[PDB]
């Protein structure tokens, strides 16, 4: 076969093999808007594509084509779909598709089309075993690929394979603490796996996360994680996390901790917890703090704050 | 007085705790370019101008609404998105659609429909979800008897039907995959074209509120992280189906306001990631919907002129930093301009000029008073006036 980008690459109309079947030119209206100027590459192989879709020719040129219509635009969802009807009644070897598939990832990780065929593959053969490490290629240039954890989200819970991904987590944390889908992913593993119920697997989680914070003071991604796994059964169930965060304070401290304060002090109000008075006032001088210094960019919101923590405590 | 050009704003930069990661080495270089930006004019010896260039813009929209360069190869399977993200870019700075430029547009959105319903990415492509609910945004904002036409309303939701899953999901497309993306395309075209079943929507919700994870923010699909362009289709796709309160809405609002970067203004996709001009209307817009959401719930506490964001900041961010002086948008400074991030810079920008909660209507506009857009609806992202004239004609006819 020929590279769409091989130095020898031929246009389709300039082909013998497509000598009996006239491309069929884009419909655009009588005058149209938006439209493209395609390249004569472009044009060419959309406007062959044309003719065998609109003739269902389940042709192995056809399956060969729909290759060039993909990397001229691996977006063309309706040439993808072509594809897998080629793939399947032409009886296609799913494994060298595969190997296309894995070629194409590498080569655009940030497009959709490309990660869904691959479920459809692996779905298909019923086989991840290439899988996790295949992903752990693409996050190795891209730590954050939306579409990368996304997949290995999808493998994972699919086919049980959560026995590995906490060490691979860590791994990965310890590149980057700042990675907040390295984050995600470790509360996915643990919530589908033990839970944060557990009181051992809690207090490690938090120690764990405190260490983090001690560490990197201004990295939010560990901040929201220790308010991610402790808001939900009540930040105020934990009392000596306040005093634990005060100490911190000292020479650490920024609007991350000052506002975790306040989100503690929230559910503790919310919670007829005791010094109900202090707590409040307490709470709105850190409102103010934050929203007149420490962190104004967000002072509309903590106006906010400090208005409803009025409005649901006041002594009134 | 520009808030990001005063002093005080360097204490709000990168604040690395001398551990250097990607992250951190990837902020700080931004934070160094958006710096150089700023200082732009006092390095100069002029005083700041900030001016949205109309007159730039509106060449490249007018233009690309008819021709695009083969730079947009990459967009042929998504030109009813062209559509939209112009058309809508126009009506944002106010410029009109002469009537035959509508009939056109109005023309090849038809050529984009299926028979079976929804709208393909161009003229013979499948039907898909994206391209319907632009499609139909696009006629909209059109709103002529003629737009509304094209629209197949009997197959719009014969479709929308094929893609319905069980657990409350919707396909994107016959044979793809789900993402709370795909229940706003669904909840917008059946709400403003009156299609909604009573069943259509059952469980969409209870899907959508599976997708907030501990951030406070929505993931594309249960267990991915907080995302701000999924973040708006679920919370938009829930005012629509009229269940915001499915959300953990505290810490939805907490996760939304922490996306605006302390230093340059703008809002990032994620947290611990980069800024970027379009979240200026995913993230932004989601203030309004809180707003709407929390009002509702008879807040006390709300404001009742402004948005639970810096809007001076994020309209700084826009106009100083989003501008290609050719006309049209941009991401950040450095990178290209495209419709997608004219249109957003925009929605976003008009979101961050105008507020309003009931009868209590407040604008703040940063740099020359010609800089007013119109408003943006938040739920759909087009004219309040389109949605209005829409549904009230939708309403008058009988749902299939
Ligand atoms: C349907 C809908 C309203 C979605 C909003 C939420 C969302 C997923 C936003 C982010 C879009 C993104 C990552 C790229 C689109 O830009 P692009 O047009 O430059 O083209 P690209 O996707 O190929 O990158
Ligand atoms: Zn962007």
């Amino acid at each position: 076969f020929l590279s769409l980008d091989s130095p020898t690459y031929v246009l389709y109309r300039d082909r013998a093999e497509w000598a009996d079947i006239d491309p069929v030119p884009q419909n655009d209206g009588p005058s149209p808007v938006v439209q493209i100027i395609y390249s004569e590459k472009f044009r060419d192989v959309y406007d062959y594509f044309r003719a065998v879709l609109q003739r269902d020719e389940r042709s192995e040129r056809a399956f060969k084509l729909t290759r060039d219509a993909i990397e001229l635009n691996a977006a063309n969802y309706t040439v993808w779909h072509f594809r897998r009807v080629l793939l399947r009644s032409l009886q296609k070897d799913l494994q060298e598709e595969m190997n296309y598939i894995i070629a194409i990832i590498e080569e655009q990780p940030k497009n959709y089309q490309v990660w869904h065929h691959r479920r459809v593959l692996v779905e298909w053969l019923k086989d991840p075993s290439q899988e996790l490490e295949f992903i752990a290629d693409i996050l190795n240039q891209d730590a954050k690929n939306y579409h990368a954890w996304q997949h290995r989200q999808w493998v994972i819970q699919e086919f049980r394979l959560w026995d590995n991904e906490l060490q691979y987590v860590d791994q990965l944390l310890k590149e980057d603490v700042r990675n907040n889908s390295v984050w995600n992913q470790r509360h996915f593993v643990i919530s589908n796996t033990t839970g944060y119920s557990d009181r051992a697997v809690l207090e490690r989680e938090v120690q764990y996360t405190l260490e983090m914070i001690k560490l990197v003071p201004h990295n939010e991604s560990a901040w929201n994680y220790l308010k991610g796994i402790l808001q939900d059964r009540g930040l105020s169930r934990y009392p000596n996390l306040l005093n634990q965060l005060l100490d911190l304070q000292p020479s650490h401290s920024s609007p991350y901790l000052i506002a975790f304060l306040v989100d503690i002090y929230e559910d503790m109000l919310e919670n007829q917890c005791d010094n109900k008075e202090d707590i409040l006032n307490k709470a709105l001088e850190l409102c103010e703090i934050l929203a007149k210094e420490k962190d104004t960019i967000r002072k509309e919101y903590w106006r906010y704050i400090g208005r409803s923590l009025q409005s649901k405590h006041s002594r009134e | 007085p520009l808030y990001s050009l005063r002093p005080e704003h360097a204490r709000e930069r990168l604040q690395d705790d001398s551990v250097e990661t990607v992250t951190s080495i990837e902020q700080a270089k931004v934070e160094e370019k958006i710096q150089e930006v700023f200082s732009s004019y006092k390095f100069n010896h002029l005083v700041p101008r900030l001016v949205l260039q109309r007159e730039k813009h509106f060449h490249y929209l007018k233009r690309g609404l008819r021709q695009l360069t083969d730079a947009y190869e990459c967009l042929d399977a998504s030109r009813p998105w062209l559509c939209y993200w112009i058309l809508h870019s126009l009506e944002l700075l106010d410029e009109p659609i002469p009537q035959i430029v509508a009939t056109d547009v109005c023309q090849f959105l038809e050529l984009c429909q299926s028979p079976d319903g929804g709208f393909g990415g161009g003229p013979g492509q499948y039907p898909h979800l994206a391209p319907t609910y632009a499609a139909v945004n696009a006629l909209c904002i059109i709103g002529t008897e003629e737009a509304y036409n094209v629209i197949n309303r009997e197959k719009l939701l014969q479709y929308l039907y094929s893609l319905k899953q069980p657990d409350g999901s919707f396909l994107m497309h016959v044979g793809g995959e789900v993402d709370v993306r795909s229940a706003y395309c669904a909840a917008s075209v059946a709400s403003l074209t009156n299609i909604i079943t009573p069943d259509l929507f059952e469980g969409t919700a209870e899907w959508i509120a599976r997708c907030q994870n501990w951030e406070g923010g929505i993931g594309g699909v249960p267990g991915m992280e907080a995302h701000g362009g999924y973040t708006f289709c679920g919370l938009a796709a829930l005012v629509i189906l009229k269940k915001e309160r499915s959300l953990n809405l505290k810490s939805l609002l907490q996760w939304v306001t922490s996306r605006q970067m302390r230093f340059e203004g703008g809002f990032q996709g994620r947290c611990n990631k980069l800024v970027d001009g379009c979240y200026s209307f995913w993230q932004a817009g989601l203030l309004p919907l809180l707003h709407r959401a929390l009002h509702a719930q008879g807040d006390p506490a709300l404001s009742m002129s402004h948005w639970m964001f810096h809007q001076q900041a994020l309209q700084e961010y826009i106009l100083m930093c989003c501008q290609c002086p050719a006309g049209g948008l941009l991401d950040k400074p450095g990178k290209s301009r495209d419709f997608y991030h004219t249109c957003y810079c925009l929605s976003g920008l008009s979101i961050a000029q105008h507020f309003g909660s009931g009868a209590m209507l407040h604008d703040v506009v940063m740099g020359v008073p010609e800089n007013v857009l119109q408003p943006t609806h938040p739920v759909y992202n087009i004219g309040p006036d389109k949605v209005i004239q829409a549904t009230t004609h939708f309403l008058q006819k009988p749902v299939p």
